[PDB]
């Protein structure tokens, strides 16, 4: 039953191929083959030879068309690129087709385009084709850095499909500006406040980690030891927590804290038991940069 | 917490004689795959070769489809009437280094076709499309070295487009700007093995973003919160022995997911366990279990993905972290 019609579609498929590739050796670079490719793209948007060969018709039908029928070619391609998008929303081709096709064209709705991004963020959004075609389109038309990151800040709180997100304003931010206190400081607070809504939400913990990398001062330590304390009422079996603690630990005093630092380890091994071989490897790497700090007594 | 469970009746044994029978006798999905038919070929041969059966496929064969397939600029297709990209230019050159066949290409023109398609930051195209993105980084250098010939190429730059590529989280993206993905990872983990700029990972957060691939299944994935599927245990793995850090998953569990992604019927691996198998998914899950030590597979480069013992005998081993 099922098998009948689709044997159907692969001797089509099949044929047409083979009517693409006899057209293409003889140079017929005409609407024939836009419609042939047609046929066999929108089964299968991974052929990368078939957005080739309609590039260069397009191209070759360019020149020896009206400038009214080339115009009625794009819009007949962005059309055909959606709809093979909705099939394969992760081809490289697909996608790389309509970097192409909106690059080339003189005057290109990025509104359009961003709205789009939009869509296939709703259906999907972690495809990171499509936050690279975002990305792409954002430079394309010259949208700043605050506008994408109203736009991330509107897809992590509203909804939690967040490590894409925290990712993209993790590079929008620095593009407003090792990263400056203040800023620092108040990111400390949207992520402080990110792990108590969902702390076992991994995004705000790995973005935190960045943050402590990247003076103590009254103010930072005094937020450092606050962060310790809100980790400490939390820890009321989150390994992102206590992994974060000992970090604040090592960022405050690690001489002072060598103790609970150990403590910690050890709960810290029981709750995630998978990463046993790493947080040993970290706790004797800061063994030993605590024995080199030792030495600074005379 | 969005993970597989693993039944009961998961497989929980190596079965290598019926992988290679599916290896052997696949295409008798083939169809609608020709366009990456140079790359399956390479996927069936090295993972025939790293389990000791490279004779039961056709040498001579492949040599004359390969030849076929180099076009006169020097990129090698996919597949015959196919357009050249980088891709299966890699796959060609791996292919011929399994087969010790070099010299059935033009390597000079496999050599200007990749030095042609590097950027002026550094980067490289997939193909004259102009496609960017950190796979072709690793493609372009990969080949390279292989046919010895790196210094075609402007390393520095291309260190420094893929140093761009480097994320908060230490790992790294398509292109500057993208999110980390293990898949990424591996690419620029290869090619800084390639080009000897290892020190420049920071390879404990790395190592710690990679190992946090493992979910409680002992199943990888290539980025936070997202399923995990059995091509990650190379993805992930090759990064982490890449940058010394391979004993940071957990090896067992991981195992466990591997096999657990056979099919026990038919042969191969899946993406996930009970899944429809593929031999894209059927090469990682055996070079991920030889990335683990499983003895009745040969040792795999985590750079080359492809049998330590070829590479020793082209002389190109990069050194690693440790
Ligand atoms: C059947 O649907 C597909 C989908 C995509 C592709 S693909 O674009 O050509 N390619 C190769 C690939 C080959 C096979 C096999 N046989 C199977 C899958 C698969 N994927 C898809 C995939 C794998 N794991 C999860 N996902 C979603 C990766 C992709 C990209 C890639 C190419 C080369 C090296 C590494 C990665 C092929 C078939
Ligand atoms: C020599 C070898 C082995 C490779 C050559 C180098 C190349 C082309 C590498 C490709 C690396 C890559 C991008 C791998 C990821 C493959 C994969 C599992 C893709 C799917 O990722 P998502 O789109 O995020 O989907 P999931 O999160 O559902 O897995
Ligand atoms: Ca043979
Ligand atoms: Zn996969």
């Amino acid at each position: 039953a099922k098998r009948l019609e689709r044997e159907q579609k692969l001797k089509l498929y099949q044929s047409a191929t083979q009517a693409v590739f006899q057209k293409r050796q003889a140079g017929e670079l005409d609407e024939s083959v836009l419609e042939l490719t047609s046929q066999i793209l929108g089964a299968n948007p991974d052929f990368a030879t078939l957005w080739n060969c309609r590039r260069e018709v397009l191209q070759h039908l360019e020149t020896e068309k009206s400038p009214e029928e080339s115009a009625a070619l794009v819009k007949a391609e962005l059309g055909f690129l959606e709809s093979c998008l909705r099939v394969n929303p992760k081809s490289y081709g697909t996608w790389h087709h309509r970097c192409w096709l909106l690059s080339r064209l003189p005057e290109p709705n990025w509104a359009r385009e961003l709205e789009l991004c939009a869509r296939f963020l709703e259906a999907d959004e972690r495809n990171f084709h499509c936050w690279d075609y975002r990305r792409f389109v954002a430079a394309q038309a010259a949208v700043a850095p605050a506008e994408e990151l109203a736009f991330t800040d509107s897809l992590i709180t509203r909804n939690f499909s967040n490590y894409s997100s925290w990712h993209y304003r993790s590079c929008l931010l620095p593009q407003l500006h090792r990263l400056p206190e203040n800023v620092l400081l108040k990111e400390l607070e949207l992520v402080q406040n990110a792990f108590f809504t969902d702390p076992n939400d991994q995004s705000a913990w790995f973005y935190h980690r960045w943050l402590l990398g990247a003076e103590l001062s009254v103010e930072k330590s005094t937020v450092l030891q606050s962060e310790l304390e809100s980790c400490k009422e939390l820890q009321e079996e989150n390994k992102w927590c206590l992994l974060t603690i000992i970090l604040l630990m090592r960022a405050l005093d690690p001489l002072l804290y060598e103790k609970e630092t150990l403590q910690y380890f050890s709960t810290l091994k029981a709750v995630d038991p998978m990463r046993a071989a790493y947080l040993d490897d970290l706790r004797s790497k800061f063994l030993l940069e605590n024995s080199v700090l030792k030495m600074e007594y005379a | 917490q969005k993970d597989v469970t693993i039944k009961s009746d998961a497989p929980d044994t190596l079965l290598l004689e019926k992988h290679a029978d599916y290896i052997a006798s696949y295409g008798s999905e083939y169809c609608m795959s020709e366009y990456l038919r140079m790359s399956g070929v390479y996927w069936g041969l090295t993972v025939m070769d790293l389990m000791g059966q490279l004779h039961r496929m056709n040498k001579e064969e492949i040599l004359v489809f390969i030849k076929s397939c180099q076009h006169e600029c020097g990129g090698v297709s996919a597949s015959i009437g196919h357009d050249p990209h980088l891709l299966y230019t890699l796959s060609a050159v791996q292919i011929l280094t399994l087969y010790d066949s070099i010299h059935v290409i033009n390597v000079d023109k496999v050599v200007a076709y990749v030095q042609s398609l590097q950027k002026e930051d550094g980067s490289f195209a997939g193909d004259i499309w102009g496609e960017i993105d950190t796979r072709f980084s690793f493609c372009a250098v990969a080949t390279l070295a292989l046919l010895g010939k790196l210094d075609a190429i402007n390393v520095e730059k291309a260190i420094e487009f893929v140093l761009s590529c480097m994320n908060f989280d230490g790992g790294f993206g398509c292109r500057p700007g993208s999110e980390s993905h293990a898949g990424q990872i591996y690419c620029c983990t290869g090619f800084l093995a390639i080009t000897s700029q290892l020190h420049q990972v920071n390879s404990d957060l790395l190592g710690w973003w990679l190992c946090e691939r493992q979910l409680p299944s002992g199943g990888l994935n290539g980025r936070p919160e997202k399923l995990p599927d059995v091509c990650y245990s190379w993805w992930v793995l090759a990064s982490l022995k890449i940058i010394g850090r391979l004993h940071w998953i957990d090896r067992e569990k991981l195992r466990s997911f591997i096999l657990a992604c056979q099919d026990e019927e038919t042969g191969g691996f899946a993406d996930r366990p009970g899944d429809m198998v593929d031999p894209f998914h059927t090469l990682f899950g055996i070079a991920g279990l030889s990335l683990l030590g499983e003895e009745q597979i040969k040792p795999v480069s985590p750079v080359f993905c492809m049998p330590e013992e070829v590479l020793q005998r082209v002389n190109v081993q990069p050194e690693l972290v440790s």
